[PDB]
């Protein structure tokens, strides 16, 4: 399988540009989408942007006046750098590929570096930031964008420990492999993740994605456990 | 420049369309590569769902973009309406040249309306290309020297053969020679009806259907070339590709080929009829017109 891998330093001084790289293996960078996302510690994911269909690249306008996303396709690998970098920018930085803009799913994500550092979008309300339920219970998690995003949203799980994965792609599509107690539902601007009976394999962190308009954003997440 | 390679369809009466032909066999190219990457395995037959649903996300987001040129496409509907029609109270009974121009005015219009979104276009089937190229290059098997060719198989006898069946029930070159009866026909009757009229608006519009359909006859006899050669190459190839195994790389060229061979084929295929679809609903106006000068006005 196509697998990705972070690489580069987890400390960076403001004077410095932030530099990572992606090595990606299993497969080429070709003509494929590939992001990067970060996470702030204790705030949602955020796209910073991706080099796409072999030339071309698309960044967050709140990132745009200092980011350089680039490629080496001889080496595989893909560049995120990050420059007039404050402690603002300390996050979980992953490497991210996706296929298409068309249906705008994020296939494989890279398990993530931490690197501390020394209005026009749509905007992703996911709730409840955290749950607690016992199993076999009834867990329903909540997206409500702010603008109308038709069947444009996926949903993501990322285990304890784990790379994120895609759990459920348009609205209500579960990705192979997807155990039949999950389920999606929404249009328009509500949406909800279903997993109607927990079990101790659920316990992650979820999060929705918009793919309606750029920049790509995401829900806050909701951290799923047993209580 | 695919300002060259763009085929107008008026399959019926006040309607128009256009074809983007390198689009046309692109997409249809990676459609036969996403299919034959998920009827490879027995375990991947369940994603044909989603194959099935992102094409139509595909064709939805491209015909969003054939959109953008909609008011500059119905004005050129509105003036081959009336260039086709004498009782049209707008039709100034102007010299052939000068329709000829105002047609051709029209048309270069909407050719150039949808070179302006190239790049709309381009997005969308770089994105078809990946869909499939993903899907392929997540093709696997057991022992790589002895690959399995029943996705090849399944995918041919699901998805392509009914359409050999259908071009070979039908007799295409015979569809040619009719069509060409019906030219020499009205070439026929054009003489005639200039020897009996001086200068009358029935000579200029018949000569501009009449146009109108050689055009469209030598696009029909061009796509049925291409589906005459396509179809006894597939029916060739496709006994070469199954019930066998081949390395890994073989059956990836072999899968690479038969969906050249499909798209090629397709695109003809769907393109003939939609031709034959405007010939017909031309000559039944044209045929109109006849009978409206013969029998209806004595002459």
């Amino acid at each position: 399988q196509v697998q990705l891998q972070e690489s580069g330093p987890g400390l960076v001084k403001p004077s410095e540009t932030l530099s990572l790289t992606c090595t990606v293996s299993g497969g080429p960078i070709s003509s494929y989408y590939w992001n990067w996302i970060r996470q702030p510690p204790g705030k949602g994911l955020e796209w910073i942007g991706h080099f796409y269909h072999s030339g071309s690249t698309n960044y967050n306008p709140s990132l745009k006046s200092r980011v350089t996303i680039s490629v080496d396709t001889s080496k595989n690998q893909f560049y995120l750098n990050l420059s007039s970098v404050t402690a603002a920018d300390s996050a979980v930085y992953f490497c991210a590929r996706q296929v298409t803009m068309i249906q705008g799913l994020i296939d494989s994500w890279g398990q993530g570096m931490l690197v501390t550092v020394s209005g026009s979008d749509i905007q992703m309300t996911q709730s409840p930031s955290s749950l607690s339920a016992s199993v076999g219970d009834r867990v329903t998690i909540t997206c409500q964008a702010s603008q109308d995003i038709n069947n444009s949203l996926n949903w993501y799980q990322q285990k304890p420990g784990k790379a994120l994965k895609l759990l459920i792609y348009d609205v209500s599509n579960l990705e192979t492999g997807v155990p039949s107690r999950f389920s999606g539902e929404g249009s328009g601007t509500d949406f909800s993740l279903i997993i109607s009976s927990l079990q101790p394999e659920d316990i992650a962190t979820y999060y929705c994605q918009q793919y309606e308009a750029l920049p790509l954003t995401f829900g806050g997440g909701t951290k799923v456990e047993i209580k | 420049n695919i300002a060259n390679s763009i085929d107008i369809l008026q399959e019926k009466e006040g309607h128009l369309d256009f074809v983007i032909i390198p689009h046309y066999t692109f997409l249809d190219y990676y459609k036969h590569l996403s299919y034959n990457s998920i009827y490879h395995k027995s375990s991947t037959y369940g994603k044909y769902i989603a194959v099935d649903a992102f094409i139509k996300k595909i064709n939805e987001a491209y015909d969003k973009v054939k959109s953008k040129c909609n008011d500059i496409k119905n004005d050129l509907i509105a003036t081959i309406k009336k260039l086709e029609h004498p009782y049209d109270i707008n039709n100034k009974n102007r010299a052939f040249k000068k329709m000829m121009d105002e047609y051709n005015t029209k048309k270069k219009k909407l050719i150039k309306c949808i070179k302006n979104h190239e790049n709309d276009f381009n997005k969308i089937c770089m994105d078809m290309k990946n869909y499939g190229t993903n899907l392929f290059e997540q093709l696997s098997c057991y022992n790589n020297n002895f690959c399995n060719t029943n996705g090849i198989r399944y995918h041919y006898d699901e998805y392509i053969h009914k359409l050999i069946l259908s071009v070979k029930s039908k007799n295409l070159n015979k569809d040619l020679s009719d069509m060409t009866n019906i030219l020499q026909q009205s070439e026929l009757l054009l003489t005639n009806l200039n020897k009996k009229m001086g200068s009358y608006i029935y000579i200029d519009t018949i000569k501009f259907i009449h146009k109108e359909m050689k055009h469209i006859f030598n696009r029909i006899e061009y796509h049925t070339k291409i589906i005459n050669d396509k179809t006894k190459i597939i029916q060739d190839k496709i006994k070469l590709n199954i019930w066998r195994t081949f390395q890994k790389d073989e059956l990836l060229k072999r899968i690479l080929d038969m969906s050249n061979e499909y798209s090629l084929f397709i695109t003809s295929d769907h393109l003939r009829q939609m031709l034959y679809n405007t010939f017909y609903s031309k000559e039944k106006h044209l045929n109109n017109i006849f009978h409206h000068l013969i029998y209806v006005l004595q002459m």
